[PDB]
């Protein structure tokens, strides 16, 4: 949690803001689970 | 757990059968289809969501007609729900047959509940990982719920899939028992809109019904899915703003 | 031999003759015809004794068993039905037998006619079977009443069979007659029946 | 025990006499011998009811697995070869019947004839079937044309077989029309076919 | 762990082979039902308690007619119940056929006795994780107990499921057999009653008996139920304030 | 480990069967029989003593009738006694059936160890673990123990169950072949009585016997018992006094 | 995962079937297949792409005929396709046997996925671990995906296989509800040639349609594929420069 | 991999059946069998040394008659070669029996894979472990490789076994179809050199071919043989001077 | 590789079954048979040597009859060869039921290598544990070896079981294929001689042969042994002087 805290403040870097906001913390959070999941829920299209 | 659960023959020390219960994971891997029994008629309400917009809305369906006054939904996988409801079909047909008496809902439950059952038992063959809800009115309204086991649990509002638990806390608050076929309608296009978490269009969601007078099943076209789905859309923005 | 049915607004009323006659022969000094099904079912075959015992141990079987499934009572449509069905799974066995398989349920009252060939239909008026009933019908239609109760019934019953067994000499007598008053499984047994004739003859 | 079956222009109308007798029991005279498939698609028989009944059963059954499970509506072609196939299952007893199967479907209007054995032929619009079947086409024919309609079909159909019983002896009287037009499946019965040739025969 | 639970084909070294009283464990999880024996009849009650107003109130059943003079009540997944409970009713039935005699309570549950003895005995399906209760009034009233290993025990009166403990210290100071119908019934009340831990409402169970000068089940009707519930519950709060 | 018995099929490096040793010893985890052979019939007891007062006394039974004139005991599981003693009796009537001959006693053990002999060598079911003491007269007296394998053992006093061991001990001073019935009645008791280690009541012990002059299996009901248990209780008390 | 996925019995805990996951990845590791529904018609094309000179100039089959008007193309186990395949033509004559009317594609599709469903049930056999894409003309255009796992799903335009990603992708933008009988199949070319990464020729793609207005399956000769391939290779490139 | 592979039923995270393709690999351990079309016929030719010269090795032998256009040349087991041999010779008799036709080239290889591929699905059986190349001209040359699978490749050339590798990236360079009958049958000759890395003895190798102006399987004589052989001893060996 | 070997279902990664590698071992801890063929028949000997004096050698069988012009000795389990030659009886007898034709040699080998192929897919079986050799005159002298695995190979002097080694090496040396009746046999015996590494005795070695210009098996006594022996036995003390 403390990773990705650090990922979202530096995706704000990047988007030219100090402003930490919801769609700086979905990347961040992905980069995390990119690591440790994917786990497919893809196999939801085969479940009525 | 750790190979009492990696076949069915086994049990556990806990006196689960861990096997059946992941039967029963799948049927909430699986979209929420949700029934409302009122004293007037029964209702069915089903997911059609559509994953892509280049899937064909026209079946995803979960809603088979099963007997001129039976129809059910489903929810597990769907080549398990197909074969299992072709089933009911037949085992409908043999009661008209051997009896000239249209399967009531009740009995109708029984019989695919033990059909259900040799595929647990067996150890050669998997049981399916679906429940039903069976709807359907004989002379009065029914409404059964299967499980993956074969277990058969008799309710007035239930649901299965994905959307479960929380139409399960809304039927405790929000469902009364005076209420009527129009009235009780509305509130199961919330309870849907719940689950699916948006404001419906009436594109991805199908109604079927039983009610008493008419004693016959119709599926609900686009036209008339409309105003439930505009009176319910009112209700549904509302709770997902607080 | 002949049995007869009809469809009164207070019950059903039929009739038998326990006896099985060749056309002298006297099969047994009392048998059974009239099979009761339930308080509200019963079961008056004209045919072979035999098969008619065979089938009617099978449907009071079922019945029983039918009842508990639906917790809920047997249909007359119900029983006759799976007679249609049972004499035609198990044909490999030869049947020679006429079945009438009525009573009451919440629908009304009917009687149910099947043949060993198959069938169930509907009757609401008039039913008599087998070699005696062309006799019994000529006495059945002229006197009938749609609003007749089980009281002037049973007298019908009596005077068609009376007809069938003074004209048909393989038509057997001991005549037992069974009511139905939604009330109760009344059987007269033969020793009334033939003081409904006595009065009748003279 | 002769079936008559007309095309109309927008009806399919079958009819069936009542009257069947095997010994001295009378089985159909109040009873039907005309069986439901479909909402507008029947069958007629000639033939035992008990046969008749039983085999048209199953047929209805299926008929209703078909309409449920595929979400379409039978065809008079689907529900004649289905009983074509049934005819060869079981042919070790009594199964030898003519059935004529015709009504109302999504293609047009049919009547298909339906061999003892097995086998379908269709007919155009006039069909018979029976042992009055020589008779029957005579009068069905110069009285149809192709701008019949069906209450005017209702009327010939019971004019073939009235004409026909003359000359058999294994019908009687009493008859049902049925009419098949998409907006009715009604069942004439005895008391209203009487009376409508009671004016077209005196 | 055990390695003697993974199939029925298995034994243990101490006897008492696991996966078969793992079967038993099954049935305890599972809610109570209680039979009590008196000298005018055998009482039967059955939870019906079951989920809350999602669920019916009407639930059927636990409580069941196998004949019109034996009745049975369960514990264990209501699944295996429901076709070992549809093959009661056609053995016994069966018993009929061939003799035109009523079964005997004793004849009746050798019978399930040996049914579930065929699952039990091949290890290529599992047994049934379901007990039995059987309780009738041949013209002696008679109470048994049938395991899920197919095994046969007598009582003078028992329980089984998660009351089970609960009301076998109950009956094993108080229950005689001097009790008459109405006093036998009114204790299975209070012993229903301390199984779950609450009060009886008339819902919440299902009572049947089978008379003595009758042999016939009948079913008590809920508010004809509701005065015997009404003594009961005065008895089952005392000992809750314990 | 060890074993090598998860299977049947499979035997130990030793070359025995783990899984009917295993098997063995539920017999002996099941409660204790008693049979005893004299020259004037043959005797079998066993016990039915068990639990406290929510069961009755009567619990089934064990003691079966398996012919006209000869009976058997069981020890073990119960589930296992019921099928096993089914295709028992049916097989006593079957030689009647095509002999019209009474049933040797020695052939029909045989023919009892034959069915287990088939759950023994097929990996398909699981091994019978229960054992049956078959005591008639022939036409002269004989004791057999049948055992789970299908091993066949004549004897002429033995004991099996629970006091197996213990009663083995008892029987190489006391036990001789020279014993009346009545003596012999009365020691099989005794060492019934060492087996719980406790005073004997008959109010809860079923006693058989088939005579040499009787030929037929015959019953001894409490109040007859009352003699014989009243010289085997004084020398219960000796030996619980040592 | 570990264990789940040794038989097609066992579930995961998810309620996933680890064994049907390891089906989609058997679709997905052989060839690409486009199918593309339009008002008039409904093409099927499907990839003969060699990796060799050596195979045939035609290599059987990868776009099978199966009845009068219904069609299916393969990807994923070409093996178990010449199987299945065997019997969609065999259930598709069947019911022209039965009925003497050309079969729906939607009650052909069940039937297939009642022939997978099979051996989905049993644990013995194995599953089909091949997809097929069932097109055909009837009242109106059909096209469904029926998948290894038993299930159908119609789409308006679809695709499965290697390409199975990009050309759900593709049209999304570029599929529509609007497009011609000759826009749609060249569309599935450009979705063809995106997916191989290079341009087509006619000798690695194989066509067939189906055409309401003959309501006929042809099967299009690669000399009268010319045309089309000329038209699409503008398209192509662009794609393939982008 | 592991565990996906010590099963036929097992699929693997790839989607392949290891089981199937492991039996390729025990084709794949001896020998050469080649098959070379042109367009003057088809030319099979196969190794038929084996071991030291004890065994006579101018007999089994590859080249098995099928019918009198169909021949066949297997690598791998020689015990599954006779029992799929003798399955092809059925089949081939059963068109003969029952349409009063030789069966066509393309048939024969359809039929062939179905039922190599009904042994695939069904577990506790497994596939053969042999693979056939389908060589004949019914009014056409064609030539098959019918696969261990149950598949169907058609190549224009192609070969199994220990030369496989050897043969493919010969046929890259030399292949064309601008071969006739006799450029054919040297060619492929050559191509076997390269396989077995020798030169070549008529006594060790042997040659059927079906031709279609004759439409008839021919056995190659050695004396026969040795006018090619000089042909192409002179190409081989000029290919082992890199 | 470790665990492809412990079902016959199974190949492994490498390509071969180890399964049959094996079941190959099994002969090899038999008793080696030697066979050699000769222009003027064929000639079959075996090791009858006994390791004790309380069997008595010349009846253990070793070599039987098959056919009036075919017989055949086995190495492995006597017990599989029993199953296996009551086999080959009843089939070279068959051929002569529904053809009456005596079996051809190849013909034989080749049904025996089925039923030995048949054994070797299902895994419910376990595949043979000997190996035959096949020497009879069809027509021709014809000397084939079955292997268990269900394969057969023509010879023209070969060995099974220990010797098979030591056989191969000599008769590398000496075997000449313009050998007349007498030395044939001598080599053969010879060849016995340095695989049980001493002497010939008659009486612990069976000889039986199919001439070709008789046509009729004849089996060689002790008395008839003799001649052969003193010669044989010479040779085989010069060669393993070395």
């Amino acid at each position: 949690i403390k990773a990705i805290c650090t990922e979202a403040g530096m995706f704000a870097i990047r988007e030219e803001r100090a402003k930490v906001t919801m769609l700086d913390f979905t990347k961040a959070i992905e980069k995390v689970l990119k690591k440790t999941t994917p786990i497919p829920d893809l196999k939801g299209v085969m479940f009525v | 757990q750790m190979g009492y659960d990696r076949a069915i023959t086994v049990f556990s020390p806990d006196g689960r059968l861990f096997q059946v219960e992941y039967a029963r994971e799948a049927v909430k891997r699986g979209a929420t289809a949700i029934g409302i029994k009122c004293k007037e008629g029964v209702i069915l309400i089903a997911d059609k969501r559509v994953g892509s917009k280049l899937l064909e809305a026209d079946t995803i369906e979960k809603i088979y007609k099963i007997d001129e006054h039976i129809c059910a939904a489903t929810s597990g996988l769907v080549a398990d729900a197909r074969v299992l409801i072709d089933r009911a079909r037949i085992e409908a047909q043999i009661n008209r047959l051997t009896y000239d008496e249209p399967i009531t809902v009740k009995e109708l439950a029984k019989k695919i509940c033990d059909f259900k059952q040799q595929y647990t038992q067996y150890g050669g063959v998997r049981p399916f990982g679906v429940s039903l809800l069976i709807a359907g009115v004989d002379e009065v309204p029914k409404l059964y719920e299967t499980d993956p086991s074969g277990a058969l649990l008799e309710y007035k509002a239930t649901a299965i899939g994905m959307g479960r638990n929380a139409v399960t806390e809304f039927f405790e608050k929000e469902y009364r028992d005076d209420l009527s076929f129009d009235d009780a309608m509305v509130l199961g296009l919330v309870a849907m809109g719940l689950s699916i978490e948006s404001e419906l269009v009436p594109e991805n969601i199908e109604v079927g019904y039983v009610k008493v007078d008419d004693r016959t099943f119709k599926e609900v076209s686009p036209e008339e899915l409309k105003p439930y789905v505009e009176r319910a859309n009112e209700r549904i923005r509302e709770l997902l703003k607080k | 031999t002949t049995t007869v049915g009809l469809v009164c607004k207070d019950g059903v009323v039929m009739a038998t003759e326990k006896r099985a006659t060749m056309g002298n022969f006297i099969a047994s000094k009392a048998a059974k015809k009239i099979y009761q099904i339930a308080d509200r079912m019963a079961m008056t075959t004209a045919g072979s004794v035999g098969d008619a015992q065979f089938l009617a141990r099978i449907i009071k079987i079922e019945a029983n068993l039918y009842e508990i499934r639906r917790e809920r009572k047997p249909t007359v449509r119900a029983i006759a039905t799976l007679t249609s069905n049972l004499l035609n799974s198990y044909r490999y066995f030869p049947y020679l037998v006429q079945l009438l398989i009525g009573g009451i349920d919440s629908e009304g009252k009917s009687i149910y006619s099947i043949d060993p060939i198959g069938g169930a239909i509907e009757e609401k008026d008039i039913v008599a079977t087998g070699s005696g009933s062309l006799t019994a019908y000529g006495v059945l239609e002229d006197r009938f009443t749609p609003e007749i109760g089980v009281d002037e019934a049973v007298e019908l019953a009596v005077r068609a069979i009376y007809s069938a067994m003074k004209r048909d000499s393989a038509s057997g007598d001991g005549i037992d007659v069974v009511k139905i008053t939604e009330d109760e499984f009344y059987q007269y047994s033969p020793e009334e029946v033939e003081q409904i004739l006595a009065k009748f003859r003279k």
